[PDB]
């Protein structure tokens, strides 16, 4: 009392109180997202501080702009992101079983039980329900040629259902699906270009086999040289071309007028002699990430070129990508080799903006979108829809397995979880059980966001399952059960397995915590 | 009313804010009462079935822990005695690497007990000295209790079971997946005739999928990017250096001067043919990789895309050092074509994706190798962190192990023996230094009764059961956790052990600490700034 | 790469550089625990000038923290940005020197300039190649300017030939907060002329006309032109810590601005850096003599310096190089030699 242990400020709390405190706040957490998941998902509105606002349907997004301060409800957020990290699509699923399954053994913590056989229990149940996942998937060893691109089509359309392109969803799934059969055997994420235009309606966007951007910056006489080209062949340079100054370090010392004449020339000499280099190997479009001058510009012009100056290095290496030269620090050496070879250059008016357009190479490994909204937000939600088209068909590419959606899977994992539950004896026994009961808060809120009676629809799903009925889900539309294998609502089986073992490490995490500690400040 | 105003002399001397305690009831109770509430801080994290700890600091950075030294380091304690005390288990730490809650445990009864005997009527100083005393026997009795020392150290079935252990009180549901790596990485490396270094085990956190996706690498995995446009080697020489890869130059002040034009237009070509020239020579040796410390220029860069070599750059200081270890290549600060000597080789070089992070890998197809790496896992930053920590107090067992390889039984019936023979041996002394050396006794139980607090059971009855099995003769009885009702278990039989150091040193630490606070009679303090 | 390590001795000194180590961390990227999260790499071609890194990836700053008093230590671990220091270049005594110029100088830092030597002897240690110190201090007081000369003096001794810059504040023109702050500041720049390359005089009152009429609210406390004054500075190290089109130390702005060795005062300025060689300092040397010969003819507090040890004559030679100094600044404007006495008496004859 005259001497204090802790300094000043120290908060501290323990006991069951915290933990059902704890159990509490990830509830409000789940809460946030619960309505945004199916084919009847609505979407939110956040604002920030400076004014700025943003119009999301992602979950990940959405907890991601939430300043989230409660120690125990950042672990919802982590996890989120980290599903978003690894297979890119259902990142709300998770954040709901976790809390599903920390409420429904909320009532055990209170009556006074080990949290130890709690993290038992869910350990044994995950890795029940994973190896089941893994032994009922669906998987076609040599499949087809056609066969290979019809799955990866029926995944992108599923994973579009609940998006704000899902009315366009079979014109722009094609494309994704086109998109990721290009891009080499690292299906590298920066050889694919968003490109967002202002302007137009969804049906008017593209995609250019080859590569596409926006005009940049340009001096005097760009007007007069051509703008379309048949078999051009492309130079792309990391070289500075314009009249300056040799080195930063350089001085000049000289003693007669007729030296200084010669410097004077030396200069122009040296320019002349780069832009005659370029000129000799038969190129028609020059492209480099440094200035290029007006004199350049001019010099070009008068032969019937294009040249462009200070384009982005991304852009520049997908050209490279594209048409297939190398990118030159010098101009000493440029062979037939080193040069890029297109089929049609152009450039072209775009909604407002001029872009340049390199067309007709079928050696290429990239695609570029071209992507028409009416609003900011608008193309900034369809990129945020595509890309989780993108990550589903990269990996449905290497692992090809496929489970049936609409809650199908998570019935039957309950059914035979619960058919498990009955054999083994004692407090092990409730805890699977409620572990089976946690899993059908899917379907519930696909019923509840569609605007049914999710009981009616639960207690048939219920006894179709435990009768026979695998691939057994909810209608929609004709507002009902129905089979989802032959509606085709199909998804790779990563997504069920890495969300079980995310939302049960989150829950074992948060339910092992017994005291909490805040320092000042 | 009226006041008493102050007493002359020192009282009055002395300054605004400060403070002074003097005598027993003013100075050594509040110590021990400060003492006993740091223990009972971290009472609850001992055992297999102790509880995490989640604690925030002043930066509003999150820790979710089971270690005790972890957890003393991330708090805010004020009171000077409770310093030592966590002076003490730090110091424990830096030794041996575990058993850093064992001192505070042991501090904190012996401190506990002292008060009552000093209530009794005893002096500080008989306390002081009965504690020597008992601390010299028991540090006697020890080497006696020691069962199943270590055989063979590079044997993985044996290494991964002696680490078990060490590991079952920190992850306890995942001990044995996390031994057998711990177990393969160390026995990777350790040379013979060698001192095990701790510092040649890396681990690198990557978010993703669960725990049990987690493996172990012969090389090394960097977080970065290719520089140039090949991205895979088949089989690698590699050239180190730790100067940039560029046209090097004066340190003193220089200034190109020209005075005629031919040298104008001359001086860019001589430069880019210098380049050339250099980076052939260096490419003609049969280097395919090219590893720098520094900045790459553009035309170097260029030239090294001309001759296809690969290149790398990485900015550490510390890094470059350990792969130099790893690819035995010795680093060069001047820009020359290096010889065969300074050549190091490498089975794969490639670039790698794991779950949205892209990373750089130098592989071996050796199973020593001179270092290993280990690559964890999981869905949350604070569960790999965790990992991490058991993970070192894993290494350190290891090295510990490599140290001394005797091994006493665990689970409370090293403690349980202790007491009963210091008890024993205390029951012949003639004299007021008695009373202290059995208390010294007691202080062992508070072992054992711990992990029953933690366990939920009666801690009393498992103490009788203890005290009435050992009386019998069996030195390896101790507690059984799994069963519901209290009961005992042979610890050897189901391979339940510890170090003989590390109890060595918790307990020679603890009784150190805990005579040094009792020595204080007066506290004078400054105010606070 | 030519490692630099930063000195600070005095209350002003600390409070100074502790904002210049907080304005040059948000640059790098450094946390204050010690880690790094920056994103350009640009911020690492020349990390390591300034800091050390030690194992485990945290960098330490190559700093040394100096005072007679723990007062100000105290404030400097419990303040923001303080925990990112070595616990072990902390050095304070236990009594202070009461802005007196003879015991920091003589008494008092005779005691601990040992254990200053002791610190950078193994922050030297450390570095490959280092290239000079940089030391904060004030001329007003007792610690900053007599014990800081001391120590100026002795690692001049122990380093010979490594480049030294100073930071030095100077008396106010009108207001002089202490009664004996001419005697510490004409004893002081005797011996900053003849030890150091450059020195960069910053005065209080001017740098203090800015926040009210320029920065348009303030009625403040030393607090932001502690932070003005750390702006600057970074300003000024800026490219010693970045690669930019010239990249040049303060060894190549030196060469280009120092020509004669001795005429090495400079007066900054910031416009959002301006360095200048104006010989505007002529005015505040005039001005400190004119006060110092004032009080040196009445002898007054003159025993307070004696009794510890100086004699009557250091004070003769010190006025008589600030003459030479004052002098020496003169003959290079050839225009205020048209002020000269006007003459007072009439004896104008023949010749
Ligand atoms: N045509 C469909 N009929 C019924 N359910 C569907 C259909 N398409 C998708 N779903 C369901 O929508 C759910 C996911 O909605 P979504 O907002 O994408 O969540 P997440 O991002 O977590 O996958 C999945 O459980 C899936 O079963
Ligand atoms: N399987 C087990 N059964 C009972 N006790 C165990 C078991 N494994 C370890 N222990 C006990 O755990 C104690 C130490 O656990 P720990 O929390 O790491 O404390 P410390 O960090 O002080 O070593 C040891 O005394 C050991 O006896
Ligand atoms: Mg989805
Ligand atoms: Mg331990």
């Amino acid at each position: 009392t005259p001497v204090i242990l802790l300094k000043e400020g120290t908060d501290s709390s323990q006991g069951i109180p915290q933990l059902v405190s704890n159990i509490s706040a990830c509830q409000v957490i789940a809460e946030a997202v619960r309505t945004t998941l199916g084919p009847r998902g609505m979407d939110k509105l956040i604002v920030d501080g400076r004014g700025k606002a943003t119009i999301s349907n992602d979950g990940a997004t959405i907890l991601k702009l939430l300043d989230v301060v409660h120690p125990a409800a950042k672990t919802l957020v982590d996890i989120a992101k980290s599903q978003d990290a690894e297979v890119g699509d259902g990142t709300t699923s998770v954040t709901l079983l976790a809390a599903e399954f920390l409420k429904q053994v909320k009532p055990y913590v209170e009556e006074g039980l080990h949290p130890q056989i709690i993290i038992r229990a869910f350990r044994t149940a995950t890795q029940l329900a994973v190896n089941k996942i893994k032994e009922i998937a669906v998987t076609v060893k040599k499949a087809d040629k056609v066969e290979q691109r019809k799955l990866l089509e029926k995944c992108a359309m599923t994973a579009l259902s609940s998006k704000l392109i899902s009315q366009q969803k079979a014109f722009f799934a094609k494309m994704v699906v086109d998109a990721v059969m290009m891009l080499d055997d690292l299906l590298q994420l920066k050889m694919i270009g968003i490109k967002k235009v202002q302007g137009g309606a969804l049906e008017d966007s593209q995609l250019v086999a080859g590569v596409a951007f926006k005009k940049t910056f340009s001096y005097a006489g760009f007007e007069m040289q051509p703008k379309k080209y048949h078999n051009p062949k492309i130079a792309l340079l990391n070289v500075e071309l314009e009249l300056k100054a040799e080195k930063d370090n350089a001085e000049i010392r000289v003693h007669t007028v007729e030296d200084y004449q010669a410097i004077v020339d030396a200069e122009w000499n040296i320019l002349y002699d780069k832009l005659e280099k370029i000129h000799h190997s038969g190129a028609k479009v020059v492209l480099s990430k440094l200035p290029i001058g007006d004199v350049a510009t001019q010099y070009f012009a008068d032969r019937d070129m294009f040249c462009a100056g200070r384009v982005p290095e991304e852009d520049l290496k997908r050209t490279m990508m594209a048409c297939g030269g190398s990118i030159q620090t010098s101009v000493n050496a440029l062979s037939a080799d080193v040069l890029g070879r297109c089929q049609v250059f152009e450039e072209t008016q775009i909604g407002g903006e001029r872009y340049n357009f390199f067309t007709g190479c079928p050696k290429a490994k990239t695609c570029t979108f071209i992507l028409r909204g009416g609003a900011e937000q608008f193309m900034e939600e369809t990129e945020r829809s595509l890309h989780d088209a993108i990550m589903i068909v990269r990996r449905a590419i290497k692992n090809d397995s496929v489970v049936a959606g609409g809650g199908a899977i998570e019935m039957e994992l309950s059914k035979y979880l619960r058919d498990y539950s009955r054999t083994i004896p004692g407090k092990q026994q409730l805890l699977i059980g409620a572990y089976a009961k946690a899993l059908e808060i899917i379907p519930r809120q696909l019923c509840d966001n569609a605007g049914f009676d999710a009981t009616n629809i639960l207690n048939k799903l219920r006894a179709r399952h435990a009768q026979g009925g695998t691939w057994y889900g909810v209608d929609i539309n004709n507002e009902d059960i129905a089979d989802n294998f032959e509606a085709f609502v199909w998804e790779p089986a990563m997504v069920r397995i890495n969300a079980l073992t995310a939302a049960s490490e989150a829950a074992c995490l948060i339910v092992s915590v017994d005291e909490t500690i805040k320092n000042p400040r | 009313a009226l006041h008493v105003p102050k007493a002359p002399g020192f009282a009055q001397m002395l300054k605004e804010g400060a403070k002074h305690f003097s005598g027993l009831e003013e100075a050594v109770y509040r110590n021990i009462q400060a003492c006993k509430e740091l223990a009972q801080t971290t009472r609850t994290a001992y055992g297999p079935n102790g509880m995490n700890k989640m604690v925030i600091n002043h930066l509003e950075k999150l820790f979710v822990t089971n270690d005790a030294a972890t957890i003393l380091r991330e708090l805010e304690v004020q009171h000077p005695a409770a310093k030592m005390i966590v002076m003490a288990s730090h110091m424990q730490e830096q030794e041996v690497g575990d058993g850093t809650n064992f001192v505070l445990v042991f501090a904190g009864a012996l401190l506990e007990l002292a008060e009552e005997l000093l209530r009794i009527g005893l002096s500080v100083s008989e306390v002081i000295e009965g504690y020597e005393i008992a601390c010299r026997k028991a540090h006697e009795i020890l080497p006696n209790l020691v069962c199943c020392s270590a055989k063979n150290l590079r044997d993985i079935d044996e290494v991964s079971s002696l680490l078990r252990t060490s590991i079952m009180s920190k992850q306890y549901g995942n001990e044995v997946f996390l031994a057998k790596l711990i177990a393969q990485a160390c026995v990777s490396i350790f040379p013979d005739s060698g001192h095990f270094n701790v510092d040649n085990i890396r681990v690198c956190k990557i978010l993703g999928s669960g725990i049990s996706s987690s493996s172990v690498l012969h090389g090394m995995v960097f977080k970065k990017e290719t520089e140039g446009d090949v991205t895979s080697v088949k089989d690698a020489k590699i050239a180190v250096y730790s100067c940039p890869f560029d046209g090097m130059i004066t340190e003193t002040k220089g200034t190109v001067l020209i005075k005629t034009a031919e040298e104008l237009m001359n001086f860019s070509k001589g430069e880019e043919n210098l380049m050339d020239a250099q980076v052939k020579a260096i490419a003609d040796t049969g280097a395919n990789v090219v590893v720098t410390g520094g900045k790459v220029a553009d035309m170097a860069l260029h030239y090294a895309n001309k001759y296809n070599i690969m290149l790398v750059r990485l900015n550490s200081k510390w890094d470059l050092r350990r792969l130099c270890k790893t690819v035995g290549a010795t680093a060069l600060p001047r820009l020359t074509p290096p010889v065969l000597e300074e050549m190091g080789h490498c089975d794969s070089v490639y670039l790698s994706e794991v779950g949205d992070t892209q990373v750089v890998v130098f592989k071996h197809e050796k199973e020593d190798g001179a270092i290993s790496t280990i690559v964890l896992r999981g869905s949350t930053d604070n569960l790999m962190d965790d990992i991490e920590r058991a993970v070192d107090d894993g290494v350190n067992t290891f090295k510990v192990l490599t140290r001394d390889k005797r091994l006493v039984p665990g689970g409370g019936a090293t403690e349980i023996e202790l007491a009963k023979q210091i008890t024993s041996y205390g029951e012949t002394c003639p004299g007021l230094e008695q009373y202290a050396i059995k208390k010294f006794a007691e202080a062992f139980e508070a072992i054992p009764r711990a992990l029953a607090e933690n366990s939920g059971v009666k801690a009393n009855e498992v103490i009788s059961k203890l005290y009435a099995v050992h009386q019998e003769g069996n030195k390896n009885v101790g507690l059984d956790i799994e069963a519901e009702v209290p009961a005992v278990k042979d610890m050897l039989e189901a391979g339940i052990l510890d170090t003989y150091l590390g109890k060595y040193w918790a307990i020679k630490l603890a009784t150190n600490a805990a005579v040094t606070v009792l020595r204080v009679d007066q506290i004078i303090m400054a105010k606070p700034a | 790469m030519r490692e630099i390590v930063h000195i600070q001795a005095g209350q002003c000194g600390n409070q100074i550089g502790a904002k210049f180590w907080e304005v040059i961390s948000d640059e790098h990227g450094i946390d204050p625990t010690g880690t790094y999260h920056g994103d350009s790499d640009l911020q690492l071609d020349r990390i390591s000038v300034y800091y050390n890194e030690a194992t485990g990836g945290k960098y330490v700053p190559r700093a040394i923290l100096v005072d007679l008093e723990p007062g100000t230590m105290d404030s400097v671990r419990s303040g923001p940005f303080g925990q990112i220091f070595r616990p072990d270049n902390f050095v304070f005594g236990q009594s202070g020197a009461g802005n007196n110029w003879a015991k920091g100088h003589y008494t008092e830092g005779a005691e601990l300039v040992d254990s200053v030597l002791d610190v950078v002897r193994k922050e030297a240690e450390s570095c490959d190649c280092l290239q000079g110190f940089q030391l904060t201090h004030s001329l007003g007081g007792g610690t900053g300017s007599g014990m800081g000369t001391l120590l100026i003096s002795k690692i001049r001794e122990e380093y010979p030939d490594r480049i030294m810059n100073t930071f030095s504040v100077v008396p106010s023109p009108k207001v002089s907060d202490t009664v004996v702050e001419p005697y510490n500041a004409t004893l002081s720049v005797h011996q900053l002329v003849e030890n150091t390359d450059e020195t960069y005089c910053i005065d209080n009152e001017a740098l203090y006309d800015i926040c009210f009429r320029t920065l348009k609210l303030t009625t403040p406390t030393y607090g932001d032109l502690n932070h003005l004054v750390s702006a600057t500075m970074s300003g000024v190290t800026t490219c010693l810590r970045f690669p930019g089109q010239l990249n040049a130390d303060l060894r190549k702005l030196a060469v280009n601005m120092v020509p004669f060795p001795r005429l090495h005062f400079f007066m900054p300025g910031f416009a959002p850096t301006f360095i200048g060689n104006s010989t505007a300092i002529q005015e505040l040397f005039k001005r400190i003599s004119e006060q110092f010969t004032a009080m040196f003819r009445r002898k007054a507090f003159l025993h307070w310096y004696t009794g510890e040890g100086m004699d009557e004559m250091e004070f003769t030679e010190a006025e008589s190089n600030m003459n030479d100094l004052v002098s020496e600044y003169q003959q290079y404007q050839d225009a205020t030699a048209e002020e000269e006495e006007d003459f007072g008496e009439e004896a104008e004859e023949e010749a």
